[PDB]
């Protein structure tokens, strides 16, 4: 079963291809409507795979150097194996001398196609956490932020290093635990500083005066964090506080750059408002002028966007080149400037959290999900990931889309047509989780092979290598398009095409390209008589693709207006990282119905699903909404009123960015969210699509 | 939205208490002493003067004047509440010794309460007549 | 008395046994009794020459030496609603005006008649006319701003060398002991800055567990890191500043900072004090080497180098002028063990009415003499009265013109000394000339007025008025000469001659002053004939030439010479004379010819001895009053009674090598010597330490460097000096 094949391959190898049967000819590779693309999750969790504590056993060829995988032909008599990528025949290492047929290594069994190795050679480096704290916020917001940071300090490993940087008008780099004086280095938030300059101005396991181990400093830091008061500078009437977010981040990046380069570090920046001073400014200090909106940026009424975006773009590349992660936790009623700072968490593996106030259950719970541990009490986060992809000689890599940076490595697996962060066989991911999903786009130029090698730093300090080797059948020449049409993953291809549309919208019409490919897909894989719209049908393999495209082109990912620029950057941020299942929920929110006439059942996202005697539970990935009809808007009536609430609580935990909860009913103001995601309309959208699919190609 | 506060006896214009911080002050301090000389027992008890980018605010109680200067953008609603806090404190502590002193600034030590009250109004995160001053001078 | 002529070659013992008293001007009895106290105000020529030609004939300098803020035993404070001042030259109504119509007074400086207002009423019996020294309460127009609060900012060098000297411990202990004794009322503000390669501010808040050390590392672009709690209220935050003064000496014990950024640190300290002004105390221990205002190392001279001074940069001069404009005065405490270019560093205090303090080779363990000296000089520096944002004007009758000022100030408008601070231990000098012949008057007057804000927030005016007669005879000018005052004014002129020209020209002009004046006296009358008023003139000038300010063949170093010149430009006349020509007494045989009037104390009065080794004795002990110190020298063959009954020792060998003071034993010999010592230090507010260390072999016999009458390998004796003058007088 093709569905069982797709399900089992995602659970084992953490990947979902747009096509599971690839074009065996050049004539069909060029004419592919949806490109051969993979939805790859390098750190997907699974039923307790045995960690391999020996060396990976690579191929003995300079260019190839692939990892031993089940696709390799072995010869247990002569103690030799043949590399499946370059046909090179290799000798087994001495630790494999006692190899036998009735006792073979793990990496050769097809069950262990995806597998993780441990490299224990060098002394493990400790984790590094740098707190970058804004102090221009209300007391109740700053006190809650302080309590949240003190709790995160109690979850850190004893070996980890910590630093503290607070800012407002000035920038303070705190020297931790310096006896009874508590000192800090003050810097102007007016001019930017390079790492070298910062190094000259500032100065067994390693530790600086500014980055000390948790087990020896946790008591002084929790007292410092407890005494952190708001920025002492007065804020005059009608003015915004002077906030130097651009310089504070450039000092945090500059600090770690000259102390611990090329090692796992997390710059967690907490923002209570926009940057009003320095490089990286978003808006002026006059309250008379509002923060820029989409209407302001289209009519060229935002003098700080491009100059501010470029500043944080350089900081993003500086930290990504060094190998550090940049987190941004923004909470304010006004906008914050995420549109200008988005490249710091996007290029690295940084998280992006957006709320209304640090003094809410929304931020507090979300912030402690960051430090969620697994079955061994270790953070579900990796550092300094290096993704290298080995392909068959017939495959070339167009590029990747998602949280990663190109290492600019050249080879015969690099394609001329580059897509996204492309033109390379290697990518750096400074931060990855069990969720981080890259979108790899391939191009053909049985059985074709693709190997994913991911080297990252575990939260324990161990260096791990995650090898995943997949194989898909080459098309039969006497049944080319027929087998290709049956191996189509309509869900994965929809998200892989959504990945392309958003990457072009965020780096600029996009909807015109999204329609020409939907019409092209209807003509090549659909059934229809020419000039007869009523004859158009779609296989069960393709039938849901037009609906996934109707919701994608109307979602907030491409219709940026009616949202703030910081909200459009936040929505696109999480979509470019999530796996398949969560990405489908973003584009097409799930909707359950609750009534006396039957148990809860999923219903369509149409206006007809909104009944008066029924309770709805719409699950947008970003918000969970419970809607009550006009009749229910008043023990049996208790089971109905709390059935969606109970189902809400369960999914209101596992999700890392805790979605905003909304309890509304008919006539309520908050019912607007349900009415805009629901429902020109799909009926008209399909009829217009059929008229173009049955007529000219 | 900045600072200049002076407390003077209305009769002879004798200064009683003031407070000034710069890091000009030389011109607006003269105009302040000009007004203290002009004020008499027929002057309006509460008034506001315009001086271009600056704006004076004063009240008069018990023959004592409480003047404050700030930029014109500073709320005139808050300027009078600032002078009211100073008046009630000054009258409660020195209201009966004012008509007897003769030294200039016989209450310099009122500098402390002026500056601690001054900071409770020049910070948004802590929460009558109008005539051009060039006419009265 | 004496109109007689003295032959300096035959006497050779002209120095009196009792202290020198200032001359009495040749004035009428009723006028002299109202004259100003000679300790506050005095003139080099008590008889002013009528013309400039007569002054040039005498070849003596005409000038005034004043100590305007000296501590007084009694001061009349007039609180008049009106200050009676002359309508022309603004001279204050003084005892030497000329009342005629009893309602109109003639100004004694510009001769204009002024109307005596009603408030004044027997107008002449009013205190403003019965006191030459008086303090007024300045009205409203006598101030540019509300009276500023007392602001004290202490700036400490904390480099590796500074930590090794250990000065921070005793200075912080002095502040703790003298916190309540600082001048000021509840408006007093205090701040703290430490520096090395970076400037360190200290915030003090009652809501925080402990102070916060805010470090600005941008050396080329300094700023203030916090707006509120850097200069804190001492009355409210007393507990907070006491912890920091206990915590400061413990922070830098393991410091590797070898460089010091004094320049940028003083800019940070200036920006912090700019809004209010006040007193800035700077403690530097080494050469400034990092940042703006850096100074290059110099090689110290030796006894062989010739007389071949001036600052190397103008940064500390430009910065001092900026401090003066913001009513900020900078007092420099130099505790350096090596050359630190005090010639350039001193400008921070000269052009800001500050005062420099020098403690060479200070060390908390190795140099107990400098430790106790700093402790006592800080006890005075922190508890003496002070005036803020001050100005002073020196006036004189028409015809006399002041043309050169001497002292720590900034001269804004000829006759308008700006005093960011005014301290009671500062001295000032002025040089004048007769621009218009004084044929009209027979009396000329001088008035100094000192506007200042007291530590209690009260604008006050202190006024001194001097009156002198005018003569027209060469002999009358010599009869009124003040040998001490002439010596002080010449020392100030010689310091300027050093910077202006060289040390040789400064020494020559000093010798030529004695030659020209005595040659002029001889040309208007065999041996060296001098009048009675100048019998000590070659003595005090030779002592001037052997002082550490102008000596040559000595092994002196640069910072010692500059600091000695800084004391010439800033000390009152008495302490300048005590430093140059110390008073030498014999103290191993005191007896009952003393001042036993003081109730229960006797207080011997031993005769003053001339500064020659010939006057010493290996059988006795000699105390030398050098003004700021009291060096007690003990002979090798000293008697056994002085050893056990005064020093507490059984033999000369067991006299401890560094002795910080005498013991107070139960012997009448100790009671005599302690009474004489205590009476000496009661004649001054600057407690002088007394070290008996002067043994006959302690390697610290600089007691002999003050024997200015004896010859050395590179200087003439006193008799050799008189022989050289006579050769030049009648050449
Ligand atoms: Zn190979
Ligand atoms: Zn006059």
């Amino acid at each position: 079963t093709y569905l069982e094949f797709i399900q089992q391959n995602e659970e084992r190898d953490g990947v979902r291809f747009s096509w599971n049967v690839w074009p065996s000819s050049r004539l069909e590779a060029t004419r592919m409507v949806v490109p051969v693309a993979a939805l790859f999750t390098p750190l997907k969790e699974r039923p307790d795979l045995p960690p391999i504590q020996y060396e990976p056993v690579l191929c003995s060829r300079t260019t190839c150097r692939a990892v031993l995988n089940p696709l390799c032909q072995v010869d247990y008599r002569a103690k030799l194996w043949a590399c499946n990528f370059c046909y090179q025949r290799n000798q087994f290492p001495p630790s494999y001398a006692g190899i036998s047929e009735l006792n073979q290594p793990a990496e050769l069994l097809p069950q262990f196609s995806s597998i993780e190795y441990v490299v224990l050679r060098g002394p493990q480096m400790p984790l590094i956490f740098l707190y970058v704290v804004d102090t221009c916020m209300e007391d109740e917001d700053l006190q809650a932020l302080k309590e949240s940071m003190q709790m995160s300090l109690s979850l850190l490993p004893p070996t980890a290093l910590v630093g503290l940087i607070t800012f407002g008008r000035m920038v303070q780099v705190h020297e931790l635990g310096c006896e009874g004086i508590s000192k800090s280095y003050v810097f102007r938030g007016t001019k930017d500083l390079s790492a070298k300059q910062l190094q000259e101005m500032l100065g067994p396991p390693p530790s600086n005066r500014f980055l000390q181990p948790v087990q020896k400093i946790d008591m002084n830091l929790t007292d410092l964090l407890g005494e952190l008061q708001r920025d002492p500078w007065p804020v005059p009437q009608g003015k915004r506080p002077l906030r130097s977010s651009g310089v504070a981040l450039s000092i945090a990046v500059g600090l770690l750059e000259c102390t611990f380069p090329n090692t796992g570090a997390r710059i967690m920046m907490f923002i209570g408002g926009p940057a009003t001073q320095g490089p990286g400014m978003v808006v002026g200090d006059e309250l008379k002028t509002p923060i820029r909106s989409w209407h302001d940026i289209d009519k060229d009424n935002a003098k700080y966007v491009k100059k501010g975006t470029k500043h944080f773009e350089a900081l993003a590349n500086r930290a990504a080149t060094t190998g550090h992660v940049i987190d941004i936790y923004a909470c304010a009623l006004d906008q914050t400037g995420l549109l200008e700072m988005k490249c710091c968490p996007n290029l690295t593996g940084g998280y992006m959290v957006m709320g209304d106030s640090f003094n809410t259950s929304l931020f507090k719970q979300t912030f402690q999900r960051v430090f969620t541990k697994d079955m061994h009490g270790q953070f579900k986060m990796g550092f300094g990931g290096t993704l290298e992809i080995k392909t068959s000689r017939e495959i070339k890599i167009s590029g990747a889309i998602g949280p990663c940076v190109s290492l600019n490595s050249k080879g015969p697996c690099v394609s001329e047509n580059e897509i996204g962060t492309g033109g390379t066989c290697q990518w750096k991911i400074c931060g990855l989780s069990p969720t981080t999903t890259l979108a790899i786009y391939f191009e053909v130029v049985g059985r074709g092979a693709i190997q994913f090698v991911t080297q990252y730093q575990h939260s324990s300090g161990q260096r791990r290598i995650r090898v995943t080797t997949i194989a898909r059948n080459w098309a039969d020449a006497q049944t080319q398009i027929q087998n290709i049409a049956a191996s189509f993953d309509q869900e994965a291809a929809a998200i892989l095409m959504a990945r392309l549309a958003i990457y072009r919208a965020e780096t600029e019409d996009v909807l015109r390209w999204l329609d020409r490919q939907l019409i092209r897909l209807c003509q090549k894989f659909g059934e229809y008589h020419k000039d007869d719209p009523s004859s158009f049908r779609f296989s069960e393999t393709f039938s849901l693709y037009p609906q996934f495209m109707f919701h994608l082109r109307r979602s907030s990912f491409l219709q940026v207006f009616n949202n703030s620029p910081d909200e459009s950057s936040y929505y696109r941020h999480h979509f470019m990282r999530q796996d398949l299942t969560q990405s489908l929920i973003m584009i097409q929110p799930i909707l359950y119905a609750y009534s006396f006439s039957g148990p809860p059942e999923p219903v369509l996202l149409d206006s007809s699903s909104i009944l008066a005697d029924r309770i709805l539970l719409m699950d947008t990935f970003f918000q969970i909404l419970i809607y009550h009809g006009e009749t229910i808007a008043q023990e049996n009536f208790r089971h109905l009123l709390q059935a969606p609430v109970d189902d809400a609580q369960e999914i209101l935990h596992s999700r890392f960015p805790m979605p905003r909860y909304i309890d509304t009913e008919h006539g309520g103001s908050q019912a607007r969210f349900l009415l805009s995601k629901v429902n020109v309309s799909l009926q008209v959208f399909m009829d217009h699509l059929k008229k173009l699919a049955v007529s000219s190609a | 939205m900045v600072l200049l506060t002076m407390i003077a006896r209305v009769a002879d214009g004798l200064p009683l208490a003031a407070s000034m911080q710069e890091d000009d002050l030389q011109q607006y301090q003269s105009q302040a002493k000009q007004l203290f000389r002009k004020l008499n027992e027929q002057s309006p008890t509460r008034c506001t003067l315009e001086a271009g980018a600056m704006t004076f605010h004063y009240i008069i109680e018990q023959g004592v004047c409480y003047l404050v200067l700030c930029e014109a953008a500073f709320p005139k609603k808050l300027a009078f509440a600032y002078l009211e806090d100073l008046h009630s404190e000054f009258d409660e502590q020195h209201g009966k010794k004012v008509p007897t002193v003769s030294r200039p600034y016989s209450f310099i030590e009122f500098d402390t309460f002026i500056q601690k009250t001054k900071k409770l109004y020049i910070d948004s995160r802590a929460r009558i007549m109008v005539a051009n001053i060039e006419e009265v001078l | 008395e004496g109109l007689r002529v003295v032959n300096l070659l035959q006497e050779r013992n002209m120095l009196p046994s009792t202290p020198l008293k200032p001359p009495v001007p040749n004035l009428h009895e009723d006028i002299q009794k109202l004259n100003c106290n000679p300790e506050l105000f005095r003139c080099t020529l008590t008889s002013i020459p009528q013309t400039q030609a007569l002054l040039n004939k005498a070849k003596l300098p005409l000038g005034l030496l004043l100590h305007p803020f000296k501590d007084l035993v009694q001061l009349p404070v007039v609180t008049s609603s009106t200050i009676v001042r002359c309508r022309s030259c603004r001279t204050y109504i003084n005892p030497f005006v000329s009342f005629l119509d009893q309602r109109r007074w003639k100004c004694n400086l510009c001769y204009r008649v002024n109307d005596v207002p009603e408030e004044f009423l027997e107008p002449h019996r009013r205190p403003e006319v019965q006191n030459a020294t008086i303090e007024f309460m300045a009205p409203s127009e006598y101030m540019l701003r509300p009276p500023q609060p007392p602001v004290y900012l202490f700036v400490f060098d904390v480099s590796h060398n500074a930590v090794e000297t250990g000065y921070l411990n005793s200075v912080c202990q002095s502040l703790l002991d003298n916190l309540d004794l600082l001048p000021g009322n509840t408006r007093t503000k205090i701040g703290f800055i430490t520096f090395d390669s970076t400037i360190h501010f200290y915030g003090l808040q009652e809501s925080l567990s402990q102070p916060q050390m805010l470090i600005v590392s941008d050396i080329e672009d300094v700023f203030i890191p916090m707006p509120e709690n850097l200069l804190v209220n001492l009355n409210e935050s007393k507990e907070l500043v006491q912890d920091l003064l206990k915590t400061l000496p413990q922070m830098f014990t393991k410091t590797l900072e070898t460089q010091s950024a004094l320049g940028p640190a003083l800019q940070a300290a200036f920006k912090l004090m700019s809004p209010t002004g006040g007193r800035m105390s700077v403690f530097q221990t080494q050469l400034p080497t990092l940042g703006v205002g850096a100074l290059k190392p110099r090689e110290e001279p030796n006894h062989r180098s010739s007389a071949k001074m001036t600052p190397s940069t103008d940064f500390y001069k430009k910065l001092a002028l900026d401090c003066s404009g913001q009513q900020v005065a900078v007092d420099l405490f130099l505790l350096s063990g090596q050359y630190s270019d005090l010639a350039s560093l001193g400008c921070i205090s000269r052009y800001s009415a500050g005062s420099v303090y020098y403690y060479p080779s200070y060390h908390h363990q190795h140099n107990p003499v400098q430790v106790q000296k700093l402790q006592k000089e800080l006890q005075r520096y922190l508890t003496r009265k002070i005036g803020f944002e001050a100005v002073m004007r020196i006036r004189c009758t028409k015809g006399l013109s002041i043309h050169t000022f001497h002292g720590n100030f900034f001269v804004r408008s000829t006759d308008l000394l700006s005093l960011p601070n005014v301290n009671p231990d500062a001295g000032y000098a002025v040089q004048m000339s007769v621009e218009e012949s004084l044929t009209d008057t027979q009396l000329v007057s001088f008035q100094s007025a000192l506007l200042y804000t007291s530590s209690k927030g009260e604008r006050r005016i202190r006024v001194h008025t001097l009156c002198l007669p005018v003569v027209s005879t060469l002999n009358d000018v010599f009869l009124g000469a003040d040998v001490q005052a002439i010596s002080g004014l010449l020392a100030n002129m010689a310091v300027d001659r050093s910077m202006t020209a060289s040390l040789s020209d400064a020494r020559d002009a000093l010798v030529n002053a004695v030659i020209d004046s005595l040659s002029a006296y001889r040309s208007s009358v065999p041996g060296l004939m001098v009048p009675f008023s100048l019998r000590l003139f070659p003595l005090f000038v030779l002592a001037l030439l052997k002082q550490k300010s102008f000596q040559t063949g000595t092994n002196a170093r640069l910072d010692e010479r500059i600091f000695a010149m800084c004391q010439v430009k800033n000390q009152p006349l008495v302490y300048l004379m005590l430093t140059t020509h110390p008073s030498l007494y014999r103290v191993d045989n005191l007896s009952d010819e003393g001042a036993l009037n003081i109730s229960d104390r006797t207080i011997p009065q031993p005769p003053i001895l001339q500064l020659s080794v010939e006057k010493l004795s290996r059988d006795g002990a000699f105390l030398m009053d050098a003004g700021s110190v009291l060096m007690l020298w003990v002979g090798k063959n000293c008697t056994q009674n002085f050893l056990s009954q005064v020093l507490g020792v059984q033999n000369y060998a067991s006299i401890p090598q560094p002795m910080t003071d005498l013991p107070e034993l139960d012997t009448p010999e100790s009671a005599r010597i302690i009474a004489f010592i205590s009476w000496l230090r009661e004649q001054r507010p600057f407690f002088p330490i007394l070290y008996v260390i002067a043994d006959e072999s302690p390697m610290k016999a600089n007691f002999l460097q003050n024997m200015i009458e004896d010859r050395t390998e590179s200087a003439l004796s006193y008799y050799e000096f008189l022989l050289h003058i006579q050769q030049q007088v009648n050449k």
